[PDB]
């Protein structure tokens, strides 16, 4: 079964540019067939038979190549190309997919919208509570976000999640998450949601009182 | 032309599941189908093939009925069981259509995907917390509300606003794991005016435990 | 140039009494076709009544398989040697002479002599088709019009003959278009122009499918379902299945005109030796009918099952030499009864098995054994009597699958090329020219 | 006789390997001309569709640029035809049948660029013409020019090359390969002298160009029709009277394409300015038509598997009908490069659905679907104009794929060639090459 | 190659039903379906047709909107409606697929049937009597005894004898409707040695009123 | 439309017998079709274009006609052979359908096994008395009931039910049912059940006594 190898794993470019990822093969593969796959969605057949395009695929994409090297080709890339993009042979037994080039896009800066918001009297009335902050639609992905409870800095118990690079606007979005229980919550009045990020010198502080 | 493919959720280690991907638009007694899959955050691995007339059936290198493939033309249904499952088989599996061009197969539409968690824990139904501002907002332009789905076992859950009518302004973010149990949260931004003057609802569906949550974001006493 | 412009405004003018005497012919070779086919089953049902009345002892049964098609083989060999000796084998090469004025057309001797004759042949389970009587009947039909009515002119004489050979095929096989296409390629003396009417041949093939639909309605003679498709990355296996075909197809022609010697050696012409051995061979037919089926009968049974797949790979080799065997024991010994046919039975049979090789050797191709069946089954027929057109229409016509007309073409083609290139010559022809050399010989 | 019949039995079926292998580079050639040529009339139809949408606000400029391009294109052709390929006129399948009895040149080296480029100007425009007239005579040109270059020998050679040619043209055209061949061996085929045109390696050029075709144009038919009812035996006498009004209709349009042929003759009396501007009046008629009423210009394979489903309503049928029967008139008859064959499957597409129309209605006992008599009346009018039914049989055939309907196609097909006959009317490929020649005698 | 029409019963006059009929054991295009209603006593009388693409549907000479039939091919099912329901319309409906031979119709193969009451007679369970043979009488070889079944509506109602087992020398009588109420009887002979030493029960089953009732036969002292 | 009339309404015949029924047509009509219905199940396809049997039918069956007249006959009855024969055109649209032909068996005469019931106690209770009599198997179908209370002929509230023919002797049964209120019953004391066939020239009398 011929192993498939695509040659940048990760790749990072800028609204304009020339771009071509690679696929290079063990044995020799003849007409591959190219799927992209943008976050949480399922592959869809892009370019097949090494250069022809599947229809709804805009001209700005072209395959080619033969023999062990094939590359796909992104003339001008725009930022709605932000995909994971596979690889496919079947010209030998098994068929066989490539490992995937992940295309990241390049953008101007964007600061971080920041949202705090107290644990809902529902959660409380079960037993624990959580403090949630969002801070969305921010660029560069690079953020640091610091908890404080009474002034205090809390290490532990601190959950956090990034989406992928969004498909339109190629921003990033985090959310943190203080979990604590129903009596540690109780016996403090004043939490805070410190974001530093590239956009400010000074991070930005979001924050509550029960009181 | 649709593929909906479904019978996903949680199996015992060494245990079995029937998975159904649902075809229409199409003439499905005339196409190869095929089940491809994709373990979390890694790359496609293709499973197996049946064509039409389930004379000629392939699978990738497995043992022996490690994988079964069937189909049934009179419900217009792709069928896959799956045996003696192990850590490997926590994937998502896709349910594509087979076609070629000068005659190099590839697969031509896929389906959404059924997740399957091989794991020893048990079918939590979610939890549902709403997320609104702390009494005094200092409301500028836009309003940012979420709600918070803790508590549930296994993955996926989706999350829409309105039933999808708010399409626009939401993140959801993805699901982390402690001791053996999932939580996310979603977020959404509107028009200031916009609320609380509407309703504003999260919809969370948790389909591995057949249970809906439709929480409605109040503004806090 | 004078002359051209006469005949290009005089071009698809054919007389109204050529016409309208077109249509009774087709109409006559049509119910005529009909008639015979009725007979055929007939007689194929009542030996399976005598069976099922001995289906207790086992040698008992044997014997009234082998004693029935015995007996109605002899009859059939008896009635060609005694009153029609030019109604032996197919009978479709003394069509032909009889369309470059070499052979002289006894209809008052030969409908007779071929329609009970070959109800014998056919009935008794023997491998031959339909076509061989079916197409000389219809040509002496295309006669007996001709002389009854008193019709003058050598556009007549050659036209209703013509009509009557393509209703004939026509009405063989449901088959409209091939019937038409055959006349048009292999008949038409091949080597000096003539003044059979195109239009008129139309019309006789129309009436006599007509008649045949009338009868025969609600049910084909093949059925295989719609098959896949051909990618264009396939096509090279289609080339070389016709490759196959290409050298085979002339050495099937050397062992029927061969074994047409050996058996004229077992009887020297005698009427009593050759009645009986016709009678030995028709008695292993109907023998076989039983024993093993698929080695016996017309062929047309074993089609539909050969192109599902649902033979084993020794299964098919062992059904093609043992169908070899005795498609050449039947015709080579001048029974009444085409061999048209059997040969698309075998190039099935040749086909499939090419096929199930195929299918293991390249699973990325994602074959089906089926579509060189359907490959195979006008190829032979392209390669020994090499009329491909024909042949693929015939195919097409009768399996409906359209979509692998390429593949259809291409191993025709190739069949008939490879054919050309080691000395092979088109059977229907050379067995004509053997008939007319020793005529002078 | 006897003697010599005996020699030529053995001898049938033997084309010499030269022959052959120079039949496959003969349709492989005009195989990738015809699939240029298709892919140069797409795009030139596609740039006028691109600025109809540059001036989609304004609606007389819109119409404006609409004659305009459709005008420049045409009287590009034109021109390119009168200026130095006077031969490249009209279909240009009388003239191969001319060549095949030896009676008129195949001058190649005009020709091709010709056709060719001139075609891209009166089909890429909109004007109902069919593509088989530039694709056979550009394909027969094809095999000429391989019969020079490689000096080939003989009188089969000079034949068979230059009809695989037409033929793989013909494929090429439709994706039809026996279609093809049929073609050659009904009507080409000098219809009254035995030829030396070898069957065989007709075959091989039109495989190869059928290939070539499908190479660069898989995966989508030229007509979808779907799967259709079939035909019960008490209903076959309707298709017989379909056949009759082909057949007094076909010599009747035969008439017409012939008359106007004169008709607009004297309205340039043979002068190169205003032919092409008359050639271009016409042409930009056609965008015109292709925009306010698309179904009364253009080709005409569009409105095929919408008729056949029954979408027109019966006056909008009529309609179509009269005015297709006027604009394939003024595009053929005005000498511009480009067949009339397709144009003539869209009239009896049309024709037949409005039968069936009627008959469903008059009917309901046979549980009609007039979809039936639109395929068989699809290759009547060829039937009953052209007088190549068992082409024009196989051609729908091979277009439609409903074979359950060959029995209503083959009587509607001859009631067309018979009522054809018997009301005087004759082959028109013939009868256009016949005026041609009485014509060239007519001044000596 | 079965038809299965569902949907029948009783409607109020001047109403609307809707009766389905199920296909299954071939291609359900292709093929016309066609409706044919039996009224009680009387013959056989055609509704209408439809053709596989739903662009020609034809009725009887029936006035504007009283008969609508349609199909979904995706669902495998014909369909009929009735509005505005008279008496005239209580009949049993049968679905039947049209074919042909010369080419002058027939209706190939039909569907089991449902029967249509328009009544504006209400449902109403059975009464069930037993019928034993009293002290007057002397058994000679053979006994017979029996249940009634009276005041109910509507039809139909199943009589079976000891679950069934005893089938043999068994009648029911067609019931007879009066005064907005069906009555009917059943008998069973059997021999003189088998009762009253044997238990004889009479099983009686109104579906429409949910009823299912076992009376049993004893002898009167 | 087309009107369809069946000649024999209703007839009958021994197994092993010719029988003949007609189908005569309004206007001219052309391949008709004919259709074999039992009581309960569905109808089922016989003969079609005029004389056509269907895969499955016996070779004793036939039709023939033409213009305005035809006809299916049976050669050879069998016992498995008596059902309803519909006729059926659609040589003229609409389509119309033979009034019927009840084929029968004809058997040797049989006697009534009369029986005769007192109402139930149940039944009683509810304050309604219905006497039921069982006339079980016999031929013909034709039967005279009669019903006498202390000796005196009564004919308001019976009600008649015949049975189609038996498919295990092809014999008929009937009941009659006598309906009054418990009142009216319990003021006489002689119920008779008189039962009037063509096998005997003397009523049979079936009777109880309440005292
Ligand atoms: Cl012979
Ligand atoms: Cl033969
Ligand atoms: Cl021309
Ligand atoms: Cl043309």
């Amino acid at each position: 079964d011929i192993v498939l190898t695509q040659s940048p794993a990760i790749m990072s470019a800028a609204p304009g540019d020339k771009v071509t990822m690679t696929c290079s093969a063990s044995s020799s593969v003849s007409y591959i067939h190219w799927y992209q796959q943008k976050s949480g969605t399922s592959p869809k057949r892009w370019i097949y038979d090494t250069s022809k395009l599947t229809s709804g695929v805009p001209v700005r994409f072209s395959g080619s190549g033969s023999g062990t090297s094939y590359s796909l080709t992104i003339n001008t890339m725009e930022a709605e190309d932000a995909a994971t993009y596979y690889c496919q042979q079947w010209s030998s037994h098994p068929q066989t997919f490539g490992g995937g080039t992940k295309l990241e896009i390049l953008r101007a800066d964007a600061a971080p919208t920041v949202s705090i918001f107290p644990p809902s009297s529902e959660q409380l009335t079960s037993g624990g509570a959580s403090v949630v902050c969002f801070l969305n639609n921010f660029y560069p992905k690079d953020i640091n976000v610091k908890w404080k409870i009474d002034g205090s800095e809390r290490q532990n118990g601190v959950l956090n999640s990034w989406t992928d690079q969004d498909s339109k606007d190629s921003t990033y979005s985090m959310s943190s998450t203080l979990t604590l229980t129903k009596d540690e919550y109780e016996r403090h009045n004043s939490y805070t949601c410190e974001a530093t990020h590239k956009t400010s010198t000074s991070p930005i502080v979001k924050s509550f009182n029960r009181a | 032309v649709r593929l909906l493919e479904s019978g996903g959720g949680l199996v015992q280690p060494g245990g079995s599941l029937k998975l159904s991907c649902a075809a229409s638009g199409f003439d499905y007694s005339r196409y190869w189908m095929s089940w491809v899959r994709q373990a979390p955050g890694k790359g496609l691995k293709w499973i197996g093939e049946i064509n039409p007339v389930s004379s000629t059936i392939n699978y990738t290198p497995s043992l022996k009925d490690k994988f079964i493939i069937s189909r049934d033309n009179a419900k217009d249904t792709l069928y896959l069981q799956i045996s003696k499952v192990r850590s490997e088989d926590t994937a998502l599996y896709y349910c594509a259509r087979l076609y070629y061009g000068y005659g190099y197969w590839y697969f031509d539409v896929w389906g959404a995907g059924t997740t399957v968690t091989v794991s020893s824990a048990k079918t939590t139904p979610p939890s549902v917390y709403p997320l609104a501002p702390g009494s005094a907002a200092a409301a500028a332009s836009m309003v940012t509300l979420g709600c918070l789905v803790k508590g549930y076992f296994p993955e996926p859950v989706t999350v829409t606003w309105n039933s999808g009518s708010l399409a626009a302004g939401v993140h959801t973010f993805p699901a982390v794991l402690q001791a053996a149990l999932y939580t996310l949260s979603s977020s959404v931004t509107v028009p200031s005016s916009s609320w609380p003057s509407e309703t504003v609802t999260c919809n969370v569906a948790h389909p591995a435990s057949s249970t809906k949550v439709d929480k409605k974001i109040v503004p806090r006493a | 140039r004078r002359q051209l412009i006469r005949q290009l405004l005089e071009r698809d003018k054919t007389p109204l009494a050529i016409l309208f005497m077109a249509a009774v012919v087709g109409t006559l070779v049509g119910l005529a076709a009909v008639a015979f086919d009725k007979g055929v089953a007939w007689l194929q049902n009542q030996r399976m009544g005598a069976l099922v009345h001995t289906a207790d002892n086992y040698p008992l049964l044997l014997t009234v398989a082998f004693l029935c098609s015995a007996v109605l083989a002899m009859f059939g060999y008896f009635l060609v040697r005694k009153y029609a000796p030019e109604a032996g084998g197919s009978g479709i090469p003394e069509i032909e002479g009889a369309l470059e004025d070499q052979r002289p057309v006894r209809w008052w001797r030969v409908l007779p002599v071929k329609f009970f004759g070959g109800l014998g042949t056919l009935g008794g389970g023997m491998v031959l088709g339909r076509e061989g009587p079916t197409v000389q009947i219809g040509g002496n039909i295309g006669r007996m019009v001709l002389d009854i009515f008193r019709l003058k002119g050598d556009e007549a004489r050659h036209t209703l003959l013509a009509t009557g050979a393509a209703a004939g095929l026509a009405a063989a096989f449901n088959a409209p278009l091939a019937g038409i296409l055959f006349i048009i390629e292999e008949m038409r003396p091949c080597f000096r122009y003539t003044l059979i009417s195109i239009k008129a041949v139309f019309i006789g093939v129309i009436m006599s499918t007509i008649m045949y639909r009338i009868f025969n309605h609600e049910v084909a003679l093949i059925d295989v379902g719609k098959l896949s498709d051909a990618p264009l990355n396939t096509l090279w296996l289609y080339l070389i299945l016709g490759i196959i075909f290409g050298i085979f197809g002339p050495i099937f022609n050397k062992w029927v005109l061969g074994m047409q010697d050996l058996l004229h050696r077992v009887h020297g012409g005698n009427i009593t030796k050759w009645v009986l051995m016709g009678g030995a061979i028709g008695g292993l037919c109907g023998l076989l009918g039983f024993v093993a089926p698929a080695t016996s009968g017309g062929g047309f049974n074993l089609i539909p099952i050969a192109t599902a797949g649902n033979f084993s790979m020794g299964m098919l080799v062992f059904i093609f030499v043992a169908r070899v065997i005795t498609t050449l024991l039947c015709f080579s010994s001048g029974a009444p009864g085409g061999i048209f046919a059997p040969m698309l039975a075998l190039g099935t049979v040749l086909g499939t098995a090419f096929g199930m090789v195929a299918v293991e050797l390249f699973p990325q191709y994602h074959l089906e054994a089926g579509t060189f069946a359907i490959a195979g089954m006008g190829a032979l027929l392209a390669a020994s009597i090499r009329a491909p057109l024909t042949g693929i229409i015939l195919v097409l016509e009768m399996t409906d699958n359209y979509q692998l007309i390429l593949p259809m073409i291409i191993t025709g083609l190739g069949a008939t090329l490879l054919a050309q290139f080691t000395g092979g010559k088109p059977l229907y022809s050379a067995i004509l020219a053997r008939t007319l050399a020793k005529q002078e010989a």
